[PDB]
Protein backbone atom coordinates (compact mmCIF):
# COMPACT_ATOMS: atom_id res chain seq x y z
CA UNK A 1 0.00 0.00 0.00
CA UNK A 2 2.86 2.05 -0.81
CA UNK A 3 1.27 4.28 -3.34
CA UNK A 4 -1.79 5.43 -1.52
CA UNK A 5 0.70 6.53 1.23
CA UNK A 6 2.67 8.42 -1.54
CA UNK A 7 -0.35 9.88 -2.64
CA UNK A 8 -1.29 11.97 0.57
CA UNK A 9 -5.11 10.59 1.69
CA UNK A 10 -5.17 13.74 2.64
CA UNK A 11 -8.35 15.63 1.02
CA UNK A 12 -10.66 12.68 2.37
CA UNK A 13 -13.21 12.97 5.54
CA UNK A 14 -14.44 9.71 6.08
CA UNK A 15 -13.78 6.29 4.80
CA UNK A 16 -15.79 2.94 5.47
CA UNK A 17 -15.56 -0.56 5.00
CA UNK A 18 -19.42 -2.31 5.06
CA UNK A 19 -19.16 -6.12 5.11
CA UNK A 20 -19.74 -9.61 6.90
CA UNK A 21 -17.40 -11.91 8.49
CA UNK A 22 -18.97 -15.08 6.75
CA UNK A 23 -19.27 -14.59 3.60
CA UNK A 24 -17.41 -16.12 -0.39
CA UNK A 25 -16.93 -12.50 -1.22
CA UNK A 26 -15.73 -10.59 1.77
CA UNK A 27 -12.26 -10.93 1.19
CA UNK A 28 -11.00 -8.34 -1.25
CA UNK A 29 -12.79 -5.17 1.10
CA UNK A 30 -11.40 -6.70 3.63
CA UNK A 31 -7.44 -6.45 1.91
CA UNK A 32 -8.47 -2.76 0.56
CA UNK A 33 -8.97 -2.50 4.89
CA UNK A 34 -6.00 -3.97 5.34
CA UNK A 35 -4.05 -1.56 2.66
CA UNK A 36 -5.93 1.68 4.13
CA UNK A 37 -5.89 1.11 7.42
CA UNK A 38 -1.73 1.43 7.67
CA UNK A 39 -0.18 3.35 9.57
CA UNK A 40 1.59 5.60 6.49
CA UNK A 41 -1.70 5.88 5.20
CA UNK A 42 -3.34 6.63 8.37
CA UNK A 43 -1.13 8.87 9.16
CA UNK A 44 -0.61 11.45 6.15
CA UNK A 45 -3.34 12.89 7.96
CA UNK A 46 -5.17 12.69 11.28
CA UNK A 47 -8.32 15.14 10.71
CA UNK A 48 -9.99 11.60 8.91
CA UNK A 49 -11.32 8.77 10.50
CA UNK A 50 -11.57 5.12 9.59
CA UNK A 51 -14.66 3.10 10.55
CA UNK A 52 -14.99 -0.85 10.14
CA UNK A 53 -18.80 -1.80 10.17
CA UNK A 54 -19.13 -5.35 10.63
CA UNK A 55 -22.53 -7.11 10.40
CA UNK A 56 -23.49 -10.62 10.05
CA UNK A 57 -26.90 -10.67 7.65
CA UNK A 58 -25.93 -7.31 5.43
CA UNK A 59 -24.62 -10.05 2.91
CA UNK A 60 -23.02 -7.56 0.53
CA UNK A 61 -19.98 -6.16 0.92
CA UNK A 62 -19.79 -2.14 0.27
CA UNK A 63 -17.27 0.45 0.37
CA UNK A 64 -18.04 4.40 0.73
CA UNK A 65 -16.21 7.58 1.10
CA UNK A 66 -16.56 11.43 1.31
CA UNK A 67 -14.22 13.87 0.78
CA UNK A 68 -13.49 17.37 1.20
CA UNK A 69 -15.54 18.90 -2.18
CA UNK A 70 -18.89 16.95 -0.44
CA UNK A 71 -18.86 14.34 -3.37
CA UNK A 72 -19.76 10.85 -2.14
CA UNK A 73 -17.38 7.56 -4.11
CA UNK A 74 -18.82 4.29 -2.87
CA UNK A 75 -17.82 0.82 -4.13
CA UNK A 76 -19.13 -2.30 -3.25
CA UNK A 77 -16.80 -4.43 -3.82
CA UNK A 78 -17.75 -7.87 -3.88
CA UNK A 79 -16.83 -8.64 -7.78
CA UNK A 80 -13.93 -6.00 -7.57
CA UNK A 81 -10.66 -7.18 -6.38
CA UNK A 82 -8.75 -5.23 -4.37
CA UNK A 83 -6.14 -3.43 -6.69
CA UNK A 84 -8.93 -2.13 -8.80
CA UNK A 85 -10.56 -0.33 -6.35
CA UNK A 86 -7.55 0.94 -5.17
CA UNK A 87 -6.68 2.39 -7.88
CA UNK A 88 -9.85 3.22 -8.66
CA UNK A 89 -10.22 5.21 -5.20
CA UNK A 90 -6.20 6.52 -5.96
CA UNK A 91 -7.30 8.55 -9.35
CA UNK A 92 -10.66 9.31 -8.12
CA UNK A 93 -8.85 11.25 -5.05
CA UNK A 94 -5.70 12.76 -7.28
CA UNK A 95 -8.80 14.04 -9.06
CA UNK A 96 -9.89 16.06 -6.08
CA UNK B 1 -7.17 -24.40 8.19
CA UNK B 2 -6.43 -28.17 8.52
CA UNK B 3 -7.12 -27.60 12.22
CA UNK B 4 -10.37 -25.86 11.70
CA UNK B 5 -11.43 -28.42 9.50
CA UNK B 6 -11.24 -31.75 11.26
CA UNK B 7 -12.30 -30.32 14.55
CA UNK B 8 -15.56 -29.22 15.42
CA UNK B 9 -14.45 -25.61 14.42
CA UNK B 10 -15.36 -26.02 10.89
CA UNK B 11 -17.66 -22.78 11.33
CA UNK B 12 -14.83 -20.83 12.20
CA UNK B 13 -13.23 -21.30 9.10
CA UNK B 14 -14.78 -18.76 7.09
CA UNK B 15 -13.30 -15.85 9.31
CA UNK B 16 -9.52 -17.06 7.84
CA UNK B 17 -8.67 -15.17 4.98
CA UNK B 18 -6.85 -12.78 5.59
CA UNK B 19 -4.52 -11.07 8.63
CA UNK B 20 -6.21 -12.81 11.06
CA UNK B 21 -4.68 -12.57 15.36
CA UNK B 22 -6.31 -14.96 17.77
CA UNK B 23 -7.53 -13.26 20.89
CA UNK B 24 -7.28 -16.62 23.56
CA UNK B 25 -8.96 -15.35 26.64
CA UNK B 26 -9.74 -17.68 29.75
CA UNK B 27 -12.01 -16.48 32.44
CA UNK B 28 -14.16 -14.54 29.52
CA UNK B 29 -14.41 -10.47 30.74
CA UNK B 30 -15.89 -9.33 27.58
CA UNK B 31 -17.60 -5.90 28.22
CA UNK B 32 -14.10 -4.17 29.16
CA UNK B 33 -12.28 -5.75 26.03
CA UNK B 34 -14.91 -4.65 23.92
CA UNK B 35 -14.47 -1.21 25.95
CA UNK B 36 -10.67 -0.86 24.77
CA UNK B 37 -11.14 -1.70 21.20
CA UNK B 38 -13.77 0.90 20.77
CA UNK B 39 -11.06 3.51 21.06
CA UNK B 40 -10.07 2.81 17.60
CA UNK B 41 -12.49 2.35 15.06
CA UNK B 42 -11.15 0.64 12.29
CA UNK B 43 -10.53 -2.46 14.07
CA UNK B 44 -13.01 -5.45 13.38
CA UNK B 45 -14.04 -8.57 15.55
CA UNK B 46 -15.30 -10.93 12.78
CA UNK B 47 -16.60 -12.89 15.63
CA UNK B 48 -14.95 -16.69 17.29
CA UNK B 49 -16.99 -18.55 19.82
CA UNK B 50 -18.49 -18.00 23.21
CA UNK B 51 -18.17 -21.57 25.27
CA UNK B 52 -18.58 -23.75 22.09
CA UNK B 53 -21.59 -20.81 21.12
CA UNK B 54 -20.50 -19.36 17.57
CA UNK B 55 -21.09 -15.97 17.74
CA UNK B 56 -21.29 -12.90 15.59
CA UNK B 57 -19.80 -9.25 16.74
CA UNK B 58 -22.97 -7.39 17.49
CA UNK B 59 -23.96 -10.90 19.18
CA UNK B 60 -20.96 -10.38 21.00
CA UNK B 61 -21.52 -6.82 22.42
CA UNK B 62 -24.92 -7.30 23.36
CA UNK B 63 -23.52 -10.82 25.17
CA UNK B 64 -21.65 -7.89 27.17
CA UNK B 65 -24.87 -6.83 28.29
CA UNK B 66 -26.05 -9.77 29.73
CA UNK B 67 -26.71 -9.45 33.64
CA UNK B 68 -24.09 -10.49 35.61
CA UNK B 69 -23.78 -14.46 36.17
CA UNK B 70 -25.01 -14.66 40.46
CA UNK B 71 -28.42 -13.00 39.06
CA UNK B 72 -28.75 -15.28 36.18
CA UNK B 73 -28.40 -18.14 38.12
CA UNK B 74 -31.19 -16.72 40.59
CA UNK B 75 -33.51 -16.29 38.00
CA UNK B 76 -34.28 -19.78 37.82
CA UNK C 1 -18.59 -34.74 14.08
CA UNK C 2 -19.44 -31.38 13.44
CA UNK C 3 -20.03 -27.69 14.93
CA UNK C 4 -23.35 -25.40 14.55
CA UNK C 5 -24.05 -23.67 11.09
CA UNK C 6 -23.61 -20.70 13.42
CA UNK C 7 -26.42 -18.11 12.31
CA UNK C 8 -26.48 -14.49 14.06
CA UNK C 9 -29.91 -13.40 15.77
CA UNK C 10 -29.47 -9.81 14.90
CA UNK C 11 -31.63 -10.56 12.29
CA UNK C 12 -33.41 -13.70 14.38
CA UNK C 13 -35.78 -15.94 13.25
CA UNK C 14 -33.86 -19.34 14.58
CA UNK C 15 -33.19 -20.20 18.09
CA UNK C 16 -32.20 -23.55 19.85
CA UNK C 17 -33.88 -26.86 19.91
CA UNK C 18 -32.39 -28.64 22.73
CA UNK C 19 -34.00 -25.98 25.09
CA UNK C 20 -37.21 -26.55 22.91
CA UNK C 21 -36.83 -30.30 23.86
CA UNK C 22 -36.48 -29.39 27.52
CA UNK C 23 -38.93 -26.55 27.96
CA UNK C 24 -41.41 -29.21 26.12
CA UNK C 25 -40.62 -31.81 28.80
CA UNK C 26 -41.70 -29.57 31.55
CA UNK C 27 -44.04 -26.70 30.89
CA UNK C 28 -46.69 -28.87 30.60
CA UNK C 29 -46.96 -29.78 34.32
CA UNK C 30 -48.09 -27.94 37.37
CA UNK C 31 -45.80 -27.09 40.87
CA UNK C 32 -45.90 -30.99 42.08
CA UNK C 33 -42.76 -31.41 39.95
CA UNK C 34 -41.89 -28.43 39.68
CA UNK C 35 -41.27 -28.75 43.73
CA UNK C 36 -39.41 -32.07 42.50
CA UNK C 37 -37.21 -29.23 40.05
CA UNK C 38 -36.61 -26.76 43.41
CA UNK C 39 -35.80 -29.57 45.40
CA UNK C 40 -33.77 -31.78 43.31
CA UNK C 41 -31.89 -28.53 41.79
CA UNK C 42 -31.11 -26.46 44.49
CA UNK C 43 -29.61 -30.14 45.79
CA UNK C 44 -26.81 -28.82 44.80
CA UNK C 45 -27.21 -24.97 45.55
CA UNK D 1 -36.08 -35.96 41.07
CA UNK D 2 -32.41 -34.41 40.92
CA UNK D 3 -32.40 -35.39 37.38
CA UNK D 4 -33.23 -31.48 37.19
CA UNK D 5 -29.79 -31.24 39.11
CA UNK D 6 -27.99 -32.93 36.58
CA UNK D 7 -29.78 -31.76 33.58
CA UNK D 8 -29.13 -28.34 34.90
CA UNK D 9 -25.53 -28.56 35.68
CA UNK D 10 -24.77 -29.54 32.09
CA UNK D 11 -26.50 -26.32 31.50
CA UNK D 12 -24.52 -23.25 29.62
CA UNK D 13 -24.81 -19.87 30.12
CA UNK D 14 -26.68 -18.94 27.46
CA UNK D 15 -28.98 -22.56 27.89
CA UNK D 16 -29.61 -20.86 31.22
CA UNK D 17 -30.77 -17.69 28.88
CA UNK D 18 -33.10 -19.93 27.03
CA UNK D 19 -34.67 -21.55 29.60
CA UNK D 20 -34.88 -18.17 31.32
CA UNK D 21 -36.75 -17.14 28.13
CA UNK D 22 -38.99 -20.21 27.51
CA UNK D 23 -40.20 -20.98 31.40
CA UNK D 24 -40.23 -16.88 31.84
CA UNK D 25 -42.78 -16.52 28.97
CA UNK D 26 -44.58 -19.94 29.61
CA UNK D 27 -44.62 -19.17 33.70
Amino acid sequence: AAALARLGLRPVKQVRVQFCPFEKNVESTRTFLQTVSSEKVRSTNLNCSVIADVRHDGSEPCVDVLFGDGHRLIMRGAHLTALEMLTAFASHIRAR
Amino acid sequence: KPFLEDSKYQNLLPLFVGHNMLLVSEEPKVKEMVRILRTVPFLPLLGGCIDDTILSRQGFINYSKLPSLPLVQGEL
Amino acid sequence: EALAGAPLDNAPKEYPPKIQQLVQDIASLTLLEISDLNELLKKTL
